[PDB]
């Protein structure tokens, strides 16, 4: 699988997600981005397999956009992750599944705390201060597990995502061509401009 | 109340429905038809009305054969007749691919009895145009049966309907009366020949062309089929010699 | 007066069914056309009608298959639903019987498919008339179709607009014409004569006439235009 | 065919109105009035039933009060039967969007899929109306203490305070000169009675022709609670307000 | 009034159609009537036959229903043979499922279930027919059910149907109020049989020949109807009683 | 073809739904029936109206158990009420035995069949049933209870009341007697007599039917062995038990 | 699982045992397995437990609504024939295999019905893991024209052979008679020989023993 | 592959006198990976107590389904559902999909608020009433726990004492089996009150 | 199962072996595998029992509909209709079936449909897995017209064969013999049968 990561602090939420798209012997592309806005202050990454990946991710988009329309207001990041896991749990029984896992993060206005959620394409959703998808844990939960406060800065969450990424990239058989980071916090989202 | 015959499934007060009385008058005016049983089968005749001289003689044949042992004959509605019998020809096939044996004449006259009947139900249907004559050899022997636009149908010694039905049924009654003992099936030809030129005489006015058909165990085989060129012949003669 | 014309499923009390009756009345309405055959050919010819002098001629000959055609009077896009289905019928026998289908069973098609119409809720009936011409493995045949469901069997006839004088001189002209066997041209000129028995106010043009013809040895083909003034 | 028999239910009148929506509002207007009015800390549901006899089972009986939601409910006017219909899938709307989301259901969602429905049958499908109209009093924490009615137009309307049913004109007016916006609700309270009182056509109002809830963030902690009240506590709400 | 064309209600609260429906049970002018005895029941139908081109053999108003189940129709043919065919089909589906012979009182539930429908429902039409089911029930001993347009059914001692049903149903009401009891007291149906023929001759006032009747009986295990022979039987037997 | 998918009860320029109103004339017209509730038990009684005297009138239920502790009975159109019999019994089961493995409250079962009813008020092609039912129960977390459901899909609750011809008679009748201290016997006294002035015929067991929401009666449970399952507390009184109590 | 069905001269008794396994594991003890299906019509299940209980409530509740409608009490031929044409439906797959015994008015029954849809009448019958054991017992035991007590005292002993013999089997045994005349009587545990011996020791704990991090009070109201 | 053993976790219920208990893991799992120690495998409708282990997606998603229709219930009958009619109904809603099931051990645990009763049940993943009055047990190390249950169980446990034993259980098997533990959680229940304990235990 | 029928001068006679095996436990040792479809129209059945008794019960259904409505049905009319239950499923069906049955026009036929649904009508036919051992006594020995007691004697020692070899036949030997006169069963025990 491709890198997907995420680290809620204190004050925001912030996704790490793996640049490279690889078709099978070529690597097609290293500049791919794997989150769509939901919504100003709701931001979803997503992997898994080809296709399915964005497709899911730009209907859940567009639904709630609707929703936000209609009601001329902003779901809470937790009501979106329960629609997210919902549509995820129909899939599976459905005659194709969507092969597809998401995170979550956002920051719930309404209560002043950032949210991270992560749902498998089971529609196994868990609420966490750090998650990944496949096999993105494994190298890096151990170190999250030791260094993670929540009362952390951004500042100190993007070095311990830094350290994170040195793991994986020392660790993994795959060039998965850096990431793109993403912060959602009181005032929105916005992508931080050089993981150098 | 009034309005009792606008719609087709509905009662009058007197306890009718109005409107398949209505199809009864489409039969009244349809020219006419007839059978009559021998005593191992059944013939089947009907006047022809020649509008013009520009009708091709012999070819615009009004009997229809069912399966293969079942002649029908109908007064009226020309296209409901034939609906009627797309219908038969279905209720036969599906009896037969069950039950191997080709269908019993009762059993198919239910047949229709049923299909008929169903349209006096609803008013988004309406009744049948046509009485129908009809019946074949199966195996217990012959049987002739008439069906109404009611859906009203029963067994027959001889049977008429159309313009004539009164001269015809007149004559029937003749038949009936003087050969109590039964009717050889090349007699009830000829008769049939006979009684339809009795009856074309409430109308003169137009020429007319015979067609008949007989299903007989010892002359056809228990099959169906029309008679033609000798035979034909010999019973329009029999039928003008009857008429001076 | 008259509550019982309101669709097809109501017979009036002396047994009628007016809104077929209304249908018919489309038919006379429409252009004349003659049809009429010897033992060897049958022929169509057709009056067409134009609505300026800046316009088309409806055409009223269709084509159903090599063997077999028909023409049409009155309401033109049903004429289209039913020579369509026809066509269908002439194709079905042909892929899976490979057979040309008889005359007489079109004829019997036509019944069945225009009754429906007559006995259902909501179907309004067919508002055209047709003649039908066809050489089939019993030599030459030309119906008479009406929307009613009645279908028959003629060596001659003619329908729509004052068509009554082309089918009283086709009953007078009967054993001249008859009798044109492996002779295309004169029946053709036997049938253009009986269509002028019905011309009021105009005559036939190049661009008014169209005719068809079909028999042994000659498919269904049609003529009009230059192929036409041979005739005129 | 069945057209004649079509009233046709969806049409508009010759001034753009709907028939059938009109006809139900006439007949709404004959039943039993109810009333509700908010408050900056509650709202108050206040309802008269259809007269009742003396050896009817008054503490079994919702004629006119619903839950539709441990947050929402409805004060009806009009065909009961029509409204256990409509009340029953607007509980299965709340608990669908409960499902989906794990957010309890804001008000004005409810209230506008309900109306919603009740506009398709305004607009399709040759059905008749709903004879209902409806007030929805609930919390929700985008907007707080909400009020509003619905009829079987399928418009929907949100009020500080409001009646329907019989004499909705009067009531109107009586609230209009009485409400003010800092209003508690034992306010609330006096004033639905006040008004109820002058507004019933029969002569006395009394505890057992009456129902009543009410909807409090009341007391000590941020939950609400919401209050159908018995005959015994209607009874000494009617003392209280010198009212009996 | 279309509250007179359809199954809905008049303003009085009527189904006229219903009514009408009713009405139409009698354009036969036959009578019918149904018995009791010790372990048989016995219909009896008028039989008229007003052409002489029918085939006799053909014409009847009682049906084999069942094995067990007898019914006899009061109406039009039509309707008649619609409502046979719809309780053969019924009463073999019963045993395909259930695995026991559909009872007499159960099929009547059922037919006049399905007349109730055609009451409220309005596309439908009711049947101008009444139809009267015969049995001599595993369960119940013999058994006498009726069913109406009006989806109205109900068990009887004995019963009668047509134009004269008043003359004929006073007539039995006055023999049991006498013999105290429910039944024909008879072992042989040959004389339940004759007991009908004998207490409808005296309500009709009129006399019958073999081809004036028709008769069904259900024993126990079997319902058939008579000939013309197993009749004239009968009336040569009620003739020795002058 | 069922052409028939409009309403047939529509709202007149008044208010008035002409087919509901309409049905609530033929339940007038219908024969008396009546409900009284007591304590220990609820009672609902009507009259037999043999159409014949050679008709079974035991073949004749007017009153119908719906479940082991549900019965009902009516004034009416009797074939709308058989039918709706059969469906109250199946939606039982459907609805909620086939569920929670138990039956029905008698409210519950009460909102099915006026659902069903309602639905006959406004669905193509179909007029309103013209019935009026009274319904008696026992559920464990409500005890006893009587209901009233019309034509329109209505019902409600009470603790005695009539319908059809003599009820405004016999509903003044039972409020002059009705207290909330009846004890069982004491309510089949009143609708006896409820009953009896209504009536001019012959009066007594084999004319009138009669049932009770009561006492379990393990002797009509069918098997023993389960402590835990007592018996239907609905029963029919027997032609004698009604006569009985006609020396009182 | 054991279950016995075994007609005598006045009716039917069947009887069962009462463990129930999953794979090696025993889920419950005393799981009782005979089944009503209407006051007089009794019913064994085994095969999946899940099919067996829902396939008796259904055909019950169908059962129940038939009487209903024809006012006539249940037939165990109906029970049959509506068990079967649903086993057949569903091919083998509700994998739910019966004895269904009972009284009617035509008289006592007794039929086993196989997942697939066959059916079997006979006047002894056992099914499931221990039917073979069963079946020795009746096979050597039965005669014709028992009476009550010795049709139970032979069902008895059929299960027996399965407790003891079969390990899909079986802890104690349920009977439920059925007789002509009478009442239906289900005996629950009308025999217990398997009671657990007292332990060598209690493990109730000290109180406190346990290590704990917080409390709350939970919100029922 | 197996869908009952992707997430793992326990559940066990047991009564005592007047009361009853029950207490689960709060491991999520992903296969060998631990992902999360706050899930909660037991849920309340009610005085009604529902204890679900198996694939953590429908352990949810039925959740959120008996909330659903506990709801529904109460508004129409105007009572809180019982734990015998509960049970009937997670039963039937299991059945309901019989042809393919939610993968899941439900645990069924209250007292009846009439009645008085303690009570307990369970199923399998088709939903069949495995009803008993002594314990029950689901999950991954369901062998474990009825090896300790049959043990340590007595009847008639004050409820103190029923703490004591039903936590001994639960966390003795979760020690041998390796995708169970990270936390544990018990409920005490009485007629007219409940206590939820969090237990301190090994994270491994 | 070994089963067979037999047409003799005063009409047709049906036998069977009475054992029901799955495996080689012996589920029944006593089963009816002659069955009636009507009063004088029986069969014998082979294969599958759920499919045949499903199969016959359906059977039983048609022509109880047919007697109804159109009088007593031949056996030519109801080996029709197995033929078309049989050859219309026969993708899930296993059913083995011999009809027979008298009449007065006709006296005994005999009709076998074997798997596949095709239809043969016969002299007499045998089968189910104990047939293949007696093919050759069979053609050896029957000749038509013969008694009653001759054909049940013909009977009884082809069967007596077909159960001696075949594992999956024993137990009692059952006949239904159809005649003018009505209808008999017979029953013939082991002590009798293995001793022929
Ligand atoms: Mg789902
Ligand atoms: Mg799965
Ligand atoms: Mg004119
Ligand atoms: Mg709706
Ligand atoms: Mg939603
Ligand atoms: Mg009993
Ligand atoms: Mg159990
Ligand atoms: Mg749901
Ligand atoms: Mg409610
Ligand atoms: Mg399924
Ligand atoms: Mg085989
Ligand atoms: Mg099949
Ligand atoms: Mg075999």
């Amino acid at each position: 699988m491709d890198i997907i990561l995420g680290i809620r602090v204190q004050d925001s939420v912030i996704l790490a997600s793996s640049k490279a798209v690889t078709r099978g012997i070529s690597v097609l592309k290293d500049s791919d981005d794997k989150t769509r806005q939901l919504s100003p202050h709701t931001l979803m990454s997503f992997a898994g397999e080809a296709g399915d990946t964005v497709q899911f991710a730009e209907y859940i988009q567009a639904n709630i956009q609707l929703y936000s329309i209609r009601e001329d207001y902003e779901l809470s990041p937790q009501a979106v992750s329960s629609f997210v896991r919902q549509e995820l749990a129909k899939s599976i029984r459905s005659r194709r599944p969507y092969q597809v896992n998401v995170l979550i993060g956002g920051y719930d206005k309404k209560k002043n705390k950032p949210e991270l959620y992560q749902i498998d394409y089971l529609g196994t959703k868990v609420e966490l201060p750090y998650g990944a998808h496949g096999y993105s844990g494994f190298y890096t939960f151990s170190l999250l597990d030791h260094h993670y406060r929540p009362d952390m800065t951004t500042e100190e969450g993007l070095d311990l995502l830094k350290l994170c990424v040195q793991e994986l990239e020392k660790r993994m058989p795959m060039d998965f061509k850096g990431v793109i980071v993403k912060i959602v916090d009181k005032d929105g989202i916005r992508q931080v401009d050089d993981f150098q | 109340g009034t309005g009792y015959d606008l719609s087709n499934s509905v009662f009058s007060p007197d306890g009718r429905n109005f409107q398949v009385e209505y199809a009864v008058k489409a039969v009244e005016n349809g020219t006419t038809s007839i059978g009559i049983k021998c005593n191992d089968g059944v013939v089947f005749a009907v006047e022809k009305l020649i509008t013009s001289k520009l009708l091709v003689p012999q070819k615009n044949v009004k009997i229809q054969v069912v399966d293969r042992h079942i002649g029908c004959v109908y007064s009226g509605l020309i296209p409901d007749g034939r609906h009627l019998v797309n219908r038969g020809r279905e209720e036969a096939a599906s009896f037969k691919k069950l039950y191997k044996t080709p269908i019993p004449i009762p059993a198919f006259a239910d047949r229709l009895g049923q299909y008929v009947q169903a349209h006096t139900l609803y008013n988004s249907v309406r009744p049948f145009g046509v009485s129908t004559i009809f019946g074949g050899v199966d195996k217990n022997g012959a049987h002739l049966y008439m069906l109404e636009p009611s859906g009203s149908y029963w067994g027959y010694k001889g049977a008429a309907t159309g313009k004539g039905r009164q001269s015809a049924k007149a004559e029937l009654e003749k038949l009936v009366d003087h050969h109590p003992e039964g009717l050889s099936a090349r007699e009830a030809v000829k008769q049939a020949a006979k009684i339809i030129y009795l009856a074309h005489e409430d109308n003169k006015e137009k020429d007319f062309e015979l067609e008949i058909s007989w299903c007989s165990l010892s002359e056809t085989n228990g099959l169906h089929k029309f008679v033609k060129g000798d035979l034909l012949q010999e019973a329009i003669d029999f039928a003008q010699k009857e008429i001076n | 007066r008259n509550n019982y014309d309101g669709d097809t499923v109501t017979f009036s009390p002396t047994g009628r069914l007016f809104q077929v009756e209304y249908a018919l009345e489309a038919i006379k309405q429409g252009s004349v056309t003659v049809g009429l055959r010897s033992n060897t050919h049958a022929v169509l010819v057709a009056l067409k009608r134009n609505a300026d002098e800046l316009s088309s001629y409806q055409k009223k000959i269709i084509k159903c298959d090599e063997h077999m055609g028909l023409s049409l009077a009155g309401l033109a896009p049903d004429a289209r639903v039913l020579s369509n289905y026809l066509r269908q019928q002439c194709n079905y026998s042909s892929l899976v019987f490979n057979r040309k289908l008889a005359v007489e069973r079109a004829g019997h098609l036509l019944c069945d498919k225009a009754q429906k119409n007559t006995q259902s809720y909501g179907g309004r009936p067919y508002g055209v008339g047709l003649l039908i011409i066809g050489y089939d493995k019993s030599g030459a045949h030309l119906l008479e179709f009406q929307p009613s469901g009645n279908v028959t069997e003629l060596y001659g006839t003619a329908i729509g607009a004052r068509s009554q004088g082309a089918k009283t001189y086709l009953e007078r002209t009967l054993d001249t014409f008859i009798k044109i066997d492996g002779n295309p041209d004169e029946l053709i000129k036997a049938g253009v004569e009986a269509i002028s028995q019905s011309l009021r106010d105009e005559s036939l043009t190049v661009d008014n006439l169209s005719i068809a013809i079909v028999g042994k040895d000659t498919p269904f083909t049609i003529y009009d235009g230059e192929a036409v003034a041979k005739y005129i | 065919g069945s057209r004649r028999y079509d009233s046709r239910t969806t049409i508009f009148s010759p001034e753009g109105r709907l028939y059938q929506v009109e006809y139900a509002l006439e007949s709404i207007s004959h039943a039993g009035t109810a009333i509700g009015i908010m408050a900056s800390d509650g709202i108050v549901l206040a309802a008269e039933r259809k007269v009742t006899s003396t050896l009817l089972e008054q503490d079994t009986s919702t004629e006119k009060l619903y839950k539709l939601n441990d947050k929402i409910a409805v004060a009806v006017a009009g065909l009961t039967a029509d409204a256990e219909i409509l009340i029953n899938t607007a509980r299965i709307h709340a608990q669908n969007y409960l499902k989906t989301y794990n957010e309890d259901i804001p008000v004005e969602i409810l209230v506008r899929r309900l109306s919603d429905i009740k506009q398709g049958y305004t607009q399709h499908g040759g059905l008749r109306p709903f004879g209902v109209s409806f007030i929805y009093a609930g919390y929700d924490d985008r907007y707080g203490y909400q009020l509003y009615t619905s009829n079987p137009s399928g418009n929907y309307t949100g009020w500080k305070a409001i009646s329907v049913g019989a004499n909705t004109s009067a009531a109107q007016t009586l609230l209009q000169m009485d409400y003010k916006d800092d209003m508690k609700v034992d306010d609330a309270i006096e004033l639905a009675l006040k008004t109820l009182s002058k507004t019933t056509d029969s002569s006395a109002l009394t505890y057992d022709r009456l129902e009543f809830a009410t909807i409090r963030k009341g007391a000590n902690d941020g939950e609400v609670y919401q209050k159908i009240f018995k005959p015994q506590e209607i009874k000494d709400i009617l003392v209280k307000t010198g009212i009996t | 009034g279309y509250d007179r064309h359809i199954t809905i209600f008049s303003p009085e609260g009527r189904l006229y159609q219903v009514e009408y429906a009713f009405k139409a049970t009698n354009q036969t002018n036959i009578n019918s009537l149904a018995v009791r005895g010790k372990d048989c029941t016995v219909v009896i139908s008028q039989k008229k036959v007003p052409d002489k081109l029918l085939d006799p053999t053909t014409v009847s108003y009682i049906f084999c229903i069942s094995r067990t189940i007898g019914m006899v129709v009061n109406g039009p043919i039509p309707d008649a043979r619609n409502a046979a065919l719809r309780a053969k089909a019924e009463a073999a589906e019963f045993r395909y499922k259930y695995g026991y012979d559909m009872p007499c009182d159960v099929l009547a539930k059922r037919m006049a279930n399905l007349s109730q429908i055609y009451t409220q429902r309005a596309y439908m039409r009711p049947l101008g027919v009444i139809l009267t089911f015969v049995s001599v029930d595993e369960e119940l001993g013999p058994s006498i059910y009726k069913t109406d347009p009006a989806g109205y059914y109900v068990g009887y001692k004995a019963t009668a149907t047509g134009p004269k049903q008043q003359e004929i149903t006073t007539n039995l009401e006055n023999h049991f109020k006498k013999s105290k009891i429910d039944h024909i007291n008879e072992e042989s149906w040959e004389k339940v049989v004759e007991f009908a023929i004998t207490h409808m001759i005296d309500a009709l006032g009129t006399e019958f020949s073999k081809n004036d009747l028709e008769v069904g009986v259900a024993t126990k295990d079997k319902f058939f109807t008579l000939s013309a022979e197993n009749i004239e039987e009968r009336l040569v037997a009620i003739a020795e009683q002058d | 073809t069922d052409r028939y998918s409009f309403s047939l009860t529509t709202f007149s320029p008044s208010g008035k739904l002409g087919q509901i109103d309409y049905a609530l004339t033929a339940v007038k017209q219908g024969v008396t029936s009546l409900g009284i509730k007591a304590t220990n038990g609820v009672v609902i009684a009507t009259e037999k109206k043999s159409s014949s005297p050679l008709a079974m009138s035991e073949t004749l239920s007017k009153v119908s158990l719906l479940t082991p502790d549900i019965g009902a009975v009516y004034s009416g159109m009797g074939p709308d009420y058989r039918v709706l019999v059969d469906k109250s019994r199946k939606v039982a089961h459907t609805s909620y035995k086939r569920i929670y493995g138990e039956y029905p409250p008698t409210k519950l079962l009460v909102s099915e069949v006026a659902k069903i009813m309602q639905e006959a008020t406004q669905s193509g092609g179909v007029r309103p049933f013209g019935v009026s039912l009274l319904i008696a129960g026992h559920d464990e977390f409500n005890g006893f209870s009587l209901y009233q459901v019309d034509p329109s899909g209505s019902y409600f609750p009470w603790k005695a009341t009539a319908i059809g011809k003599g009820s405004v008679a016999a509903k003044t009748f039972l409020e002059k007697r009705w207290n909330d201290e009846l004890e069982l016997e004491d309510a089949i006294h009143i609708a006896l007599l409820t009953l009896k002035e209504s009536v001019e015929g012959e009066f007594n067991g084999d004319t009138i039917e009669l049932a009770i929401i009561g006492d379990e009666n393990p002797d009509l449970l069918g098997y023993t062995g389960i402590p835990t399952d007592k018996g239907p507390r609905f029963r029919k009184l027997t032609s004698q038990e009604i006569n009985d109590r006609l020396e009182a | 699982t054991t279950i016995v069905g075994v007609k005598f001269n006045n009716g039917v008794v069947i009887a069962a045992d009462t463990r129930s396994t999953q794979g090696p594991i025993v889920a419950d003890k005393n799981c009782a397995k005979l089944h009503r299906i209407s006051p007089k019509i009794w019913c064994a299940g085994a095969g999946t437990a899940a099919d067996t209980e829902a396939v008796t409530q259904l055909i019950g509740s169908n059962i129940e609504l038939h009487s209903l409608y024809t006012s006539r009490e249940p037939r165990v031929v109906s029970a049959l024939q509506m068990l079967k044409q649903h086993l057949f439906k569903y091919q083998g797959h509700i994998g739910a295999y019966l004895i269904v015994a009972g009284v009617d008015p035509t008289g006592s029954h007794l039929f086993s019905i196989h997942a697939h849809g066959s059916t079997d009448v006979g006047y002894y019958l056992s099914l499931g893991s221990g039917s073979l054991a069963a079946m020795a017992v009746l096979e050597s035991h039965w005669k014709q024209d028992l009476t009550k007590e010795e049709a139970i005292k032979l069902a008895s002993d059929a299960i027996q052979a399965g407790i003891w013999n079969d390990l899909g089997s079986g802890s104690n045994v349920d009977v439920c008679v059925m007789e002509i005349g009478k009442d239906a009587e289900y005996l629950r545990n009308y025999l217990t020989p398997n009671v657990r011996e007292e332990k060598q020791k209690s493990y109730k704990f000290p109180r406190g023993t346990t290590a704990v991090l917080k409390e709350s009070i939970v919100n029922i109201c | 592959s197996d869908p009952s053993s992707i997430n793992g976790g326990i559940v066990v219920a047991m009564t005592g006198k007047d009361c009853v208990a029950i207490a689960c893991d709060l491991r999520l799992g992903s296969q060998s990976l631990g992902v999360s120690n706050k899930f909660e495998k037991i849920f309340h409708y009610g005085h009604v107590f529902l204890g679900i282990t198996g694939l953590a997606t429908d352990v949810t998603t039925l959740n959120e389904m008996f909330r659903y229709k506990t709801n529904l219930y109460k508004l129409k009958e105007e009572r809180a559902i019982e734990p015998e009619t509960f049970t009937q109904l997670v039963s039937s809603s299991l059945y309901e999909r019989r042809f393919g099931p939610y993968f899941v051990g439900p645990v069924v645990a209250g007292i009846n608020s009439k009645s008085g009763k303690p009570f307990i049940a369970g199923f399998d993943l088709i939903g069949c009433i495995d009803e008993a009055k002594d314990f029950i047990v689901s999950g991954t190390a369901s062998d474990q726990l009825f090896g300790m249950c049959e043990s340590l169980y007595e009847p008639n446990l004050e409820p103190e004492d029923l703490f004591e034993t039903i936590s001994q259980a639960l966390l003795n098997a979760a020690d041998r089996d390796a995708l169970s533990g990270w936390g544990a959680v018990v409920y005490i229940i009485k007629k007219d009150e409940v206590v939820k304990r969090y237990l301190k235990m090994r994270q491994d | 199962t070994s089963i067979m029928a037999v047409t003799f001068k005063d009409g047709v006679i049906l036998g069977a072996d009475s054992r029901t095996t799955t495996g080689a436990y012996i589920a029944n040792r006593v089963t009816d595998k002659l069955t009636r479809v009507h009063d004088k129209i029986w069969c014998c059945r082979s294969g599958s029992a759920a499919d045949t008794q499903a199969i016959a019960d359906i059977v039983q259904y048609h022509l109880e509909l047919y007697t109804s409505q159109y009088g007593t049905p031949s056996t030519e009319t109801a080996a029709s209709v197995f033929k078309e239950l049989c050859y219309e499923n026969k993708d899930n069906l296993t059913a083995g079936i011999i009809v027979a049955g008298y009449d007065d026009k006709n006296k005994g036929e005999v009709y076998t449909i074997p798997l596949g649904g095709s239809v043969h009508k016969l002299p007499y036919a045998i089968a189910g897995s104990g047939s293949t051992f007696i093919y050759g006594y069979c053609d050896k020995n029957f000749r038509e017209n013969m008694s009653k007691e001759e054909t049940v004697d013909f009977i009884k020692h082809s069967l007596s064969q077909a159960i001696k070899w075949d594992g999956s036949s024993g137990g009692v030997i059952r006949m239904v013999v159809l005649t003018a006169a009505g209808v008999e069963r017979l029953i013939f025990y082991p002590d009798e049968y293995e001793q022929l």
